[PDB]
RNA sequence: CGGUCCGGCCGGGAACUCAAAGGAGACUGCCAGUGAUAAACUGGAGGAAGGUGGGGAUGACGUCAAGUCAUCAUGGCCCUUACGACCAGGGCUACACACGUGCUACAAUGGCGCAUACAAAGAGAAGCGACCUCGCGAGAGCAAGCGGACCUCAUAAAGUGCGUCGUAGUCCGGAUUGGAGUCUGCAACUCGACUCCAUGAAGUCGGAAUCGCUAGUAAUCGUGGAUCAGAAUGCCACGGUG
């Protein structure tokens, strides 16, 4: 079923394949649902057209879709071509948020190399 | 130990059954020191056994284990430069622990659902000759064989 | 431990129990939830800087009494773990005895 | 009214005479004394290192005890409150006064 | 009358009150199968009165503290053991028989210093 | 982060800047507070921070405004291993 | 026993748990056999405990010219407008890589949600901070009690009952990053801890090899303490299952 995040969810639990929507997670789908007033047990097929429909425009009241993904990317170009320290790290592939570099930044430096 | 004649420390039997070879069998299914986990486990699996089976609720548990005892195990001995798999005969308690440690480490590695029914599929082919349990005790006489010449 | 580092101590003593634990009202009732968000919350915040950089009782190391070693302080004896079994060991310190148990 | 008194000290030896000391003391002034009463000890317990250097897992343990006790006098007559105040008590223990 | 008996095990304490009637199990205001969840502590608390089978003929009033379930349990058999032993005093060799009246002397073995429990050592590498 | 019962800067700094508006943009105002914030009030002035061994020029404009003197001005240099 | 608001809470009791002082107890002491008419060995009784009952402290003459001249002391040498002293900012937290020790995982003996049991040992005055009100939360406001078997820290967690998920890179995993916050502290950019929303890397049990552990032990679950304004996955201790 599309939803106002224009991907498509399936056949699980309603508060689970909410999920599915990139910036809507497990909290904030509970509330949702509850707006709506629907059991977080029902799957998303047994929904009536109607009930699908006061979802999605539950959901409007988020930004949460490549909008979102706009803002997330603007907020780094800022840092970015601003210069900060985190504009440095940021452009320079390593952590930023003050972990340790001597060893153990994978996740941030990607494989090993040699 | 080099002298210690160990002794045995006791085990408490079944709660249940009263059956001292179902307390060795939680003992080595348990994890982690929980023991009431492995007999949940074992409990649920047993009687689910027992009816697919017919009755005879722990003899079951019996008929199958006595399908993979093994008989004649092989012993690794170096002799001056090469070593051979000398075959010795088992004792008899070390029977029941090889048999049940062959099972259970055998109700690990299947695609079942739970650990429950994981175990009891395991316990009723071996009662009929078949699984992954009985086929350990295939090798270990068919291994044992092959060098009787060292007996 | 280089004299000049015992030194420091001590005048930073005696500069935080002059200033500070009567001149930290400052830092309590004006930096305090009220109406005074105006220039009273804001002045007091800008004065706490012009006094001295220490007197703040965050700034003692809080050394050893025999010795002015910096690391392995105990806070009962005032002593650094060398100098509290030297002198347990002799029998200084009352009460105190090897514990087995 | 009762006055209740606390004696810590350091070891028991000296507490016990202290407070048998201080029982009695009472007990002659015609007051009747209720305890004495051994509360529970409290054991400190401090780990050091030995080497001024590394090594650290050579340690040393030590412990202070501080023993504890408690008497009541339940009728204190004018003449027993201020004569507890002159008795002979130890340098090792000390006295709490309770009212 | 009643007749008393201390068991204790890990860290609990019980105290066992027997008295004559028809099978009663009360520990610390609650029913036996109220208070112990787990299946064997009710099969541990029960042996010493199938074994001597005055099972259904005592009252059994108990009182439990400290450590846990199975430690509670533990002490409550041997409380059992030592008040059912102050009613006849001459059915004494079979509870001796099977290992009641011994208490269990087994603690916790305190932590040591450069092992990160009362025997681990941690790892040991050549280079 | 600090707390928003008030943002901090530095009283040497402040009188500064605050003398410097009305007498217009001149040589850059050197400091060693890289902890104080910037304000509204900075925007078009250049100020030199200290990085440890010199006063790097930071020219300060709108979009850097909340952020701490210091983050313009890296204490460590770094070209490669190889 | 009586009272009761069902709470040892009141009168009351000194029995019981417990506290902490003083004793008793275990000695191959007794029995049988073996042994060189021995020393000691096996087994049995009794007993809470049996053969060093369990654990700890306790480290002989010496070895490595082992470590520490940065705890301290000290022979010789060296500096004395500086190799001494004061101050702000930085750095010890860098990052192509390699090793050691740990923690968290790869799931169903499990994850999540609700209900619900059972500890021990500790700490507290520039401290521990209750009840109540506000906040989704970290916390905020007011403020009792406690130098403590009395008050606070402080609701143990594994467990147990019900429901759900159904073998999927998942309702596993929780790294990284954006935003918004609280608290300590003159001040959290470099470089703090924690909270909420969002994101959801690698990871599907690990090559050659290698480590610990013989019983309340290993494995697993939580709790406390020292250092300390704040800042443990480390260290030192405690109990649960086992
Ligand atoms: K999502
Ligand atoms: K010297
Ligand atoms: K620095
Ligand atoms: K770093
Ligand atoms: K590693
Ligand atoms: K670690
Ligand atoms: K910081
Ligand atoms: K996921
Ligand atoms: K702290
Ligand atoms: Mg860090
Ligand atoms: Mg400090
Ligand atoms: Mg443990
Ligand atoms: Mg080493
Ligand atoms: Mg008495
Ligand atoms: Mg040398
Ligand atoms: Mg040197
Ligand atoms: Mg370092
Ligand atoms: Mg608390
Ligand atoms: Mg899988
Ligand atoms: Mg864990
Ligand atoms: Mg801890």
């Amino acid at each position: 079923a599309r939803i106002a995040g224009i991907n498509i969810p399936d056949h699980k639990h309603a508060v689970i394949a909410l999920t599915s929507i990139y910036g809507v997670g497990k909290t904030r789908s509970k509330a949702i649902l509850a707006a709506a007033g629907i059991a977080e047990d029902v799957k998303i097929s047994e929904l009536s057209e109607g009930q699908i429909d006061t979802l999605r425009d539950e959901v409007a009241k988020f930004v949460v879709e490549g909008d979102l993904r706009r803002e997330i990317s603007m907020s780094i170009k800022r840092l970015m071509d601003l210069g900060c320290y985190r504009g440095l790290r940021h452009r320079r592939g390593l952590p930023v948020r003050g972990q340790r570099t001597k060893t153990n930044a994978r996740t941030r430096k990607g494989p090993r190399k040699p | 130990p080099r002298r210690r004649v160990i002794g045995q420390r006791k085990i408490l039997p079944d709660p249940k059954f009263g059956s001292e070879l179902l307390a060795k069998f939680v003992n080595i299914l348990m994890v982690d020191g929980k023991k009431s986990t492995a007999e949940s486990i074992v409990y649920s699996a047993l009687e689910t056994l027992a009816q697919r089976s017919g009755k005879s609720e722990l003899e079951a548990f019996e008929v199958a284990l006595e399908n993979v005892r093994p008989t004649v195990e092989v012993k690794s001995r170096r002799v001056g430069g090469s070593t051979y798999q000398v075959p010795v005969e088992v004792r008899p308690v070390r029977r029941n622990a090889l048999a049940m440690r062959w099972i259970v480490e055998a109700a690990r590695k299947r695609g079942d659902k739970s650990m429950a029914l994981r175990l009891a599929n395991e316990l009723s082919d071996a009662a009929e000759n078949k699984g992954t349990a009985v086929k350990k005790r295939e090798d270990v006489h068919r291994m044992a064989e092959a060098n009787k010449a060292f007996a | 431990a280089k004299q000049s580092m015992k030194a420091r101590e001590v005048k930073r003593v005696a500069l935080a129990d002059k200033y500070f634990a009567k001149r930290a009202e400052l830092k309590a009732i004006i930096s305090d939830v009220n109406a005074a968000s105006d220039e009273d919350r804001w002045n007091a915040v800008l004065k706490l800087q012009t006094l001295p950089r220490d007197s703040s009782p965050s700034r003692q190391r809080n050394r050893c009494r025999q010795t002015g070693r910096p690391h392995g302080f105990l806070r009962k004896f005032g002593l650094s773990r060398i100098k509290v079994r030297e002198a347990a060991m002799r029998g200084e310190i009352p009460g105190l005895k090897k514990a087995s148990w | 009214q009762r006055i209740r008194i606390r004696l810590k000290a350091f070891d028991h030896r000296l507490i016990d005479q202290a407070t048998a000391e201080i029982v009695e003391t009472a007990k002659r002034t015609g007051a009747q004394v209720r305890g004495p009463i051994p509360l529970p000890t409290r054991k400190e317990r401090f780990t050091v290192l030995i080497s001024p250097h590394v090594n650290k897992d050579a340690r040393d343990q030590y412990e202070i005890r501080t023993h504890l006790r408690l008497v009541d006098i339940v009728e204190p007559t004018e003449k027993t409150v201020d004569a507890l105040m002159r008795l002979d008590l130890a340098a090792g223990v000390d006295v709490q006064i309770s009212l | 009358n009643q007749y008393y008996g201390t068991g204790r095990r890990k860290s609990s304490a019980a105290r066992v009150f027997i008295k004559p009637g028809n099978g009663k199990i009360v520990i610390n205001q609650r029913s036996l199968e109220q208070y112990f969840g787990r299946e064997t502590a009710r099969m541990v608390v029960r042996q010493p009165l199938e074994l001597v089978d005055m099972v259904e003929k005592l009252d059994l009033y108990i009182t439990v503290k400290g450590g846990g379930i199975s430690g509670q349990a533990g002490a409550i058999r041997h409380g059992i053991t030592r008040a059912l032993m102050e009613y006849d005093e001459s059915l004494r060799s079979e509870l001796r028989k099977a290992g009641f009246v011994t208490r269990d002397a087994r603690q916790v073995e305190r932590k040591k210093v450069g092992l990160r429990k009362a025997r681990r050592r941690p790892q040991f590498s050549k280079r | 982060r600090s707390l928003k019962k008030g943002p901090f800067i530095d009283l040497h700094l402040l009188k500064k800047v605050e003398k410097a508006v009305e007498s217009g943009d001149k040589k850059p105002l050197r400091t060693w507070s890289r902890r104080s914030t910037i304000f509204p009030n900075m925007i078009g002035l250049t100020i030199a921070v200290h990085n440890g061994r010199q006063h790097v020029p930071v020219f300060v404009t709108d979009e850097m405004v909340g952020h701490k003197l210091g983050e313009f001005a890296p204490t460590r240099t770094y070209r490669g291993h190889a």
